[PDB]
């Protein structure tokens, strides 16, 4: 059902942004419920080094959990586990803000773009703001001198790179077209 | 800003030279004018006296005679007399003394009745979109009042 | 903005003024460098009332130099732009990137990103005025400017106005 859907969920954001052992260590944990990290270890046939950030991308993003499967094994020796539990609510949280940031920050490229702020004097090696600007323009001239150069300046961020922009918001929301309704999807049920 | 955020010299408490607090006063285009004239009038008053031992014309023809009585240089407050007359709208001190009253009764701040006087519109919201500090302090209807109360006496001298 | 405010000076009164007729010099002196100046405090000091009730209250000489020094307070009107506020006044050269309106005393510039998009500047034009949609602004043109940025400099006070908004450009 809904959690079915949790379960593929993750795995939108695990093999789009993430390479592609990035599911193999997700694929564990919904191949076992208690996933033990030195069986995930082998499963894969990936070192303790190579395996272990894995998990902790897994952990970080609110994916998995890794829960100390501590037990007392006939040795009495030190057992522990990284048991990657799936937290499924939780990914959730973590996949639902992250598309939400991102479609603000590529929109903030788009109107520094239209709205240029300060100057330049390219031949001084100086950027001036309006009001250093307000200061070298001479009333017989038109465009503010400088004070080393004595030169004009140029406006400071122009827009030829608005039209960039644009392509990486379409970008973004064309590729994260399949993840926004899944989370939606989800939350039909809040479960 | 222009949303009465003013600095530590334009506070309320403007103490005067006697060391005690007293009200902020601002000056308007209503009054400016017509007491920057009336104080030439004293200084070429002492200018004569220790010497012994429309609007427009009457704005420039006199500033240049008390450009004689002042040190003349400061033709930059010949340009403040021309913004004047430009565009400072009342006349007959009782006129504006009459309608600085009303703005006491107003209970606005002076920042505020300085506002009302210095500009010229027509509706609350004019004033709204150029005073941003008077858009509810009064019932926009009242603004509206002391707005065509001014347009009665809005007549170019 | 004009302000009636009282102001506190501190006059150097060289030691060769030393006559019986010391504050003549010292009331010249006020008005030769008060009337009609630049403060990044106050703004341009224009005019002086109560010429006759100044407190010239007492001189002291300096360790050296010998010069006394007199700490007038003194009662005038000024003159002080502030950021957001509404103003009237009247260009005085071209930019190519905007207009500078003398607002009164002062002149106030209006740039090109602070102006409104139809408001585009023609060069060829003499003198190279400002063409909106409905308004060609020239250097006599009366346009209602706003403080949009003020420079505290002493001395010098720079007001950046702009006539994006509404109620702008002609008055
Ligand atoms: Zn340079």
């Amino acid at each position: 059902p809904i959690d079915d859907i949790v379960k593929n969920l993750l795995k939108f954001v695990v093999r789009g942004f993430y390479g592609g052992s990035f599911v193999l260590v997700l694929d564990a944990i919904l191949f076992h419920s208690v996933l033990a990290e030195d069986d995930l270890k082998q499963l894969l046939s990936i070192n303790k080094t190579e395996l272990g950030p894995l998990i902790a991308r897994l952990r970080s993003d609110r994916l998995i959990s890794i829960h100390k499967q501590r037990e007392y094994p006939p040795n009495s020796k030190s057992v522990e586990r990284v048991y990657y539990y799936v937290k499924y609510p939780h990914a959730i949280d973590a996949i639902k803000w992250k598309v939400h940031q991102v479609v603000q920050r590529l929109k903030d490229d788009l109107d520094k773009n239209s709205e240029p702020n300060g100057y330049m004097c390219p031949i001084c090696l100086t950027k001036y703001t309006q009001l250093e600007a307000v200061q070298l323009l001479n009333f017989d001239r038109t465009e503010f001198l400088c004070s080393l150069c004595d030169e004009p300046l140029v406006e400071d961020d122009s827009g030829k790179k608005n039209k960039e922009k644009q392509d990486k918001l379409n970008r973004l929301m064309d590729q994260i077209q399949p993840i926004i309704d899944s989370l939606k999807k989800i939350d039909d049920s809040r479960i | 800003a222009a949303t009465l955020q003013l600095g530590q010299e334009f506070q309320l408490k403007q103490i005067n030279h006697q060391g005690e607090e007293e009200e902020l006063i601002a000056l308007n285009l209503s009054e400016a004018r017509l007491v920057i004239k009336e104080a030439l009038v004293e200084r070429r008053r002492a200018f004569k006296r220790s010497q012994k031992k429309t609007r427009e014309k009457e704005l420039e023809s006199i500033d240049v005679l008390l450009e004689q009585t002042t040190g003349g240089n400061n033709k930059d407050l010949k340009n403040t007399m021309q913004y004047l007359t430009n565009f400072s709208r009342f006349r007959d001190q009782e006129t504006v003394g009459a309608v600085i009253q009303l703005l006491k009764s107003t209970g606005l701040h002076p920042f505020e009745v300085a506002q009302l006087g210095s500009l010229a519109c027509d509706t609350a919201d004019e004033a709204k979109t150029l005073i941003p500090s008077l858009n509810n302090k009064i019932s926009d209807d009242e603004l509206e009042r002391i707005l065509k109360e001014l347009s009665n006496l809005e007549t170019l001298y | 903005m004009f302000f009636i405010k009282d102001l506190s000076l501190n006059i150097t009164l060289h030691p060769s003024f030393f006559g019986p007729r010391m504050k003549q010099y010292l009331k010249t002196k006020l008005l030769e460098e008060v009337e009609g100046s630049c403060t990044g405090k106050f703004g341009y000091i224009l005019c002086v009332l109560d010429y006759d009730n100044i407190d010239i209250q007492r001189g002291r000489i300096l360790p050296t130099d010998g010069s006394a020094e007199f700490n007038v307070k003194y009662r005038a009107v000024v003159f002080k732009p502030f950021k957001g506020e509404v103003v009237d006044g009247t260009v005085v050269s071209c930019s190519q990137h905007g207009f500078e309106v003398q607002v009164g005393p002062m002149k106030v510039f209006v740039t090109k990103h602070l102006m409104p998009q139809d408001l585009t500047f023609n060069a060829g034009s003499n003198p190279p005025s400002y063409q909106s949609s409905e308004d060609v602004i020239t250097i006599k043109s009366r346009i209602r400017v706003k403080i949009e940025g003020c420079i505290s400099q002493v001395s010098s006070i720079h007001a950046i106005g702009s006539i994006k908004e509404d109620y702008l450009g002609a008055i």
